[PDB]
RNA sequence: ACAAUCUUCUCAUGAGGUGUUGAACGAAAAUUUAAAUUUAGUUUGAAAUCGAUUGGUGAAAUUUUACCACUUUGU
């Protein structure tokens, strides 16, 4: 009845959202996941929220993956309760990171043309700039 | 700290003595002839 | 029928994940077989007949009361006691001397499989006193999982009469 | 000269000593260990098509680490050979430590024996052949930290060519080449004085010109001298910036 | 059931893989391209779930679509960058005639009408390929061989050989020894 | 199935070698284009309890990409 929502943390590096969804869902279906990423490259956090339909099957899921062995890492798996659930805390559910690669795409906007028109603009008060800093100088 | 005081023998430090034993053992019946030697043995086996 | 607690606890074992993780690491440092050891002695005879050292073995220590006196040396960084032992007083009191020692302890089951490790029909304890710089980590892991998986589980349960 | 066909140095670099100085305002472990000297460098265009983990052998006559700073050894299997030519070498109290790289790879495995390692040393320096595996095993614990590996090349592993290469490579600064317009390199420190520092910075721009810079000197926007807290005193501006990127693009 | 430390394996397989073409691909462009042989036998060793999309294509095109399944191919630019690329799935050789020779005739099949049906009568193999000049599996054979201009055809006519049971990559003449353990 | 291909060097004299746990603290500078990449440094258990950034691009047959990254998702 209460959907019931699991912590797992100390994730190993390769125990991702693909891999968690076939594994879990052998003791039980899951219909929605999160793992977090970081905002600048999507790197794993190491650390993800599971969701469940009954509070039963994240109560016997926590029981067994509890301190699990995994790849030399202590895998934690701790229910979370409801009072502690936030609405907004589960968007973008298993949603690969768009990765923006923003090295890439600040060299295609600086080697985009630039016309005479914003060169100047480019340019802007730069001198005016350095000469705010000589006179602070 | 260890239930024992007893001072730390020397033999822990060291090679083995009871391998020793044998290998002179075995080096006496190799130049006695036996115990087949490991190129022996093989040109033995073919 | 009603069970002490120093024998109840047997009953309570480290569970399948942990022990198939520990036996990996127990597996690289089985000792030398009868044939083995022939072969490098051998090897070393000839050396010797004809004309002509090395570093320190590395092995899991075994034998009942080989593992107790390195326990009582502090010497044993990890002690697996086998579960199934026919007379338990042989091990009844390795938990009890392991807690008092701080030497991290498990009891696994199958002291069958404790005797594969050796070359060995059956060994009733095995002990990890210390390993290649290699495996630290593997070691460390293992017994932090021992703690949790084995420490701070039952505990409590290993205090109570069992059976009943 | 190279840079814009003058040569605004000297007085600038002099005066930078000068600045730090005025901006001066028990302990048991000291060192002499002086705040270093950066010099920024603009580009008009982007000089790197990716992040290039190795550091740049920029060759200088005024050494930017000193040589109390403890060095580590990087060489291949075997680790032995290497041992003990480098104490035939007279370089024990240089290189302290020779790690071949299995045993790089095996025995420094956690992320907490990576960091220890690390703060073992002052420099590391790794044979050119084992430079491309360093990315992995040492990981972000290295490369973030300002510890990046050296290529020291001792490929024929001899005795002269050890103590040139390590002398050559306490002697030079080194930059790690990223993705885009604008880095810092480290010139020197305040121990050096205006006339060395003077030397390093155009020492370091030809060398900057040449292997760096794709078009050379000509393109390169603004240059400036900084410290840690200092203000970037701009140490020259090209004249035709403006035209240039707006002719390029 | 699936344990957790399986799906871990798995996926580093896969970025294992990734980045493995990403060598091959990008800044590597070369291939060992070995001369003295106008054919080739490749078989595929293994795979693994969740392969790669690029590995699964070339095997589709390359008539890899099941392990331990051998296929003779042309010596040629394409051919060795496909095969450069597949390379941890697949193993390459320099057959020998007598083996090629023992394979058609121990385990030699076409595809006739759709079908995967053995070569043990020539009247299939005369009518299958009329205007191939083939008329007998000694013929066959004496054009894959020699490599001629009707040897895409027959290749495409015969169907993959089931060489069930390995190194990975370029084997050299020890894949005709494998050959014999075969058939 | 906790196993798998992360370079223990090449070419040509120079040019290359494309690969890094996360979190937290913390400078002051530069160009790009506040947001963005560089960027003094540091602290740590392969540590972790919302904070997913959410653009471009392709490639199978719009959901599918767990980096597809502009050079930008099945030969």
């Amino acid at each position: 009845k209460k959907k019931g929502v699991l912590y797992v943390g100390r994730l190993p590096h390769g125990f991702y959202e693909k891999q968690m969804r076939m594994y879990f869902s052998q003791f039980g279906p899951v219909l929605r996941l999160r793992m977090s990423r970081n905002r600048k490259t999507g790197s794993s956090k190491h650390y993800a929220f599971i969701e469940f339909e009954s509070l039963d099957v994240a109560n016997v899921v926590a029981e067994t993956m509890h301190n699990y062995l995994l790849y030399g890492k202590l895998l934690q798996c701790k229910v979370i309760p409801e009072d502690q659930v936030h609405e907004n805390m589960f968007k973008g559910a298993d949603v690969p990171f768009k990765r923006i690669p923003h090295a890439t795409i600040a060299r295609l906007q600086h080697e985009k043309p630039l016309s005479k028109e914003k060169a100047d603009k480019l340019i802007t008060r730069h001198n005016r700039k350095l000469k705010l800093k000589k006179r602070k100088l | 700290t260890p239930l024992s005081s007893a001072p730390e023998p020397k033999r822990r430090f060291a090679p083995s003595k009871h391998e020793q034993k044998r290998i002179l053992q075995l080096a006496y019946a190799i130049r006695k002839g036996r115990i087949l030697t490991s190129e022996q043995r093989a040109e033995r086996e073919r | 029928l009603k069970v002490p607690p120093a024998i109840a606890q047997f009953q309570k074992t480290l569970d399948k994940n942990t022990a198939t993780q520990v036996f990996k690491l127990l597996n690289k440092y089985r000792p030398e077989t009868a044939a083995e050891k022939k072969q490098r002695l051998v090897a070393e005879a000839e050396a010797v007949a004809n004309g002509k050292v090395s570093k320190k073995p590395y092995n899991v220590k075994y034998g009942l009361n080989h593992v107790v006196a390195l326990i009582e040396a502090k010497k044993a960084k990890l002690v697996l006691i086998a579960s199934d032992v026919d007379p338990i007083e042989l091990v009844v009191f390795l938990p009890a001397l392991c807690k008092k020692m701080g030497v991290p302890y498990a009891i696994v089951k199958n002291k069958a499989r404790l005797g594969t490790v050796i070359h060995q029909k059956t060994a009733a304890v095995l002990a990890v006193t210390e390993v290649r710089e290699e495996d630290k980590n593997e070691l460390a892991s293992i017994v932090s999982a021992v703690d949790a998986n084995f420490s701070a589980k039952y505990d409590e349960s290993r205090r109570k009469w069992g059976g009943g | 000269e190279l840079l814009g066909s003058d040569a605004p140095l000297e007085k600038v670099c002099s005066a930078l000593l000068e600045y730090e100085s005025k901006r001066k305002s028990l302990l048991e472990d000291e060192q002499d260990d002086i705040e270093p000297v950066w010099l920024q460098l603009a580009t008009l265009k982007f000089i790197g098509n990716n992040r290039k983990l190795i550091p740049y052998k920029i060759a200088i006559k005024n050494p930017v680490i000193p040589s109390s700073s403890e060095a580590c050894l990087i060489v291949k299997d075997p680790q032995r050979v290497y041992k003990d030519l480098v104490n035939e070498a007279g370089l024990s109290k240089v290189v302290t430590r020779v790690i071949g790289l299995s045993k790089l790879k095996a025995k420094w495995n956690s992320y907490e024996q990576k960091r220890q390692l690390r703060d073992q040393f002052d420099i590391f320096l790794a044979d050119d052949r084992v430079i491309p595996m360093l990315p992995r095993i040492l990981g972000k614990t290295f490369y973030q930290k300002s510890k990046v590996p050296v290529p020291v090349k001792i490929s024929k592993g001899t005795a002269e060519q050890l103590k040139r290469e390590v002398v050559s490579a306490y002697g030079a600064t080194y930059f790690n080449s990223a993705p885009c317009s604008s880095f810092m390199i480290k010139c020197g420190h305040v121990s050096n004085t205006s006339t060395e520092l003077a030397e390093n910075v155009e020492s370091i721009l030809q060398f900057v010109s040449k292997h760096i810079v794709p078009d050379g000197a000509k393109g390169i926007a603004s240059i400036h001298l900084k410290t840690s807290q200092s203000i970037a005193i701009p140490l020259w501006n090209n004249p035709n910036l403006k035209e240039l990127i707006a002719s390029s693009r | 059931f699936k344990r957790a430390e399986t799906f871990i394996n798995n996926y580093r397989q896969r970025e294992r893989e990734r980045i493995r073409l990403n060598r091959s691909a990008k800044n590597k462009g070369d291939i060992f391209v070995p001369d003295e042989t106008k054919l080739l036998f490749v078989i595929r060793i293994a795979g693994v779930k969740n392969m790669p999309p690029k590995i699964r294509k070339v095997l589709r095109l390359l008539r890899l679509s099941r392990i331990n399944n051998a296929v003779f191919v042309r010596n040629n630019k394409a051919v060795a960058q496909m095969l450069r690329i597949v390379e941890p799935y697949v193993m390459y050789g320099i057959p020998n005639l007598h083996s090629v020779r023992e394979l058609i005739y121990k385990r030699g099949f076409g595809k006739i009408n759709g079908q995967r049906i053995a070569l043990s009568d020539n009247a299939l193999i005369e009518e299958a390929l009329g205007k191939y000049d083939v008329i007998s599996i000694e013929d066959i054979i004496h054009e894959i061989y020699n490599v001629g201009s009707h040897f895409k055809e027959v290749t495409k006519f015969l169907w993959p050989f089931t060489l069930t049971p390995r190194k990975a990559g370029y084997c050299g003449e020890e894949i005709n020894e494998l050959i014999k353990k075969q058939v």
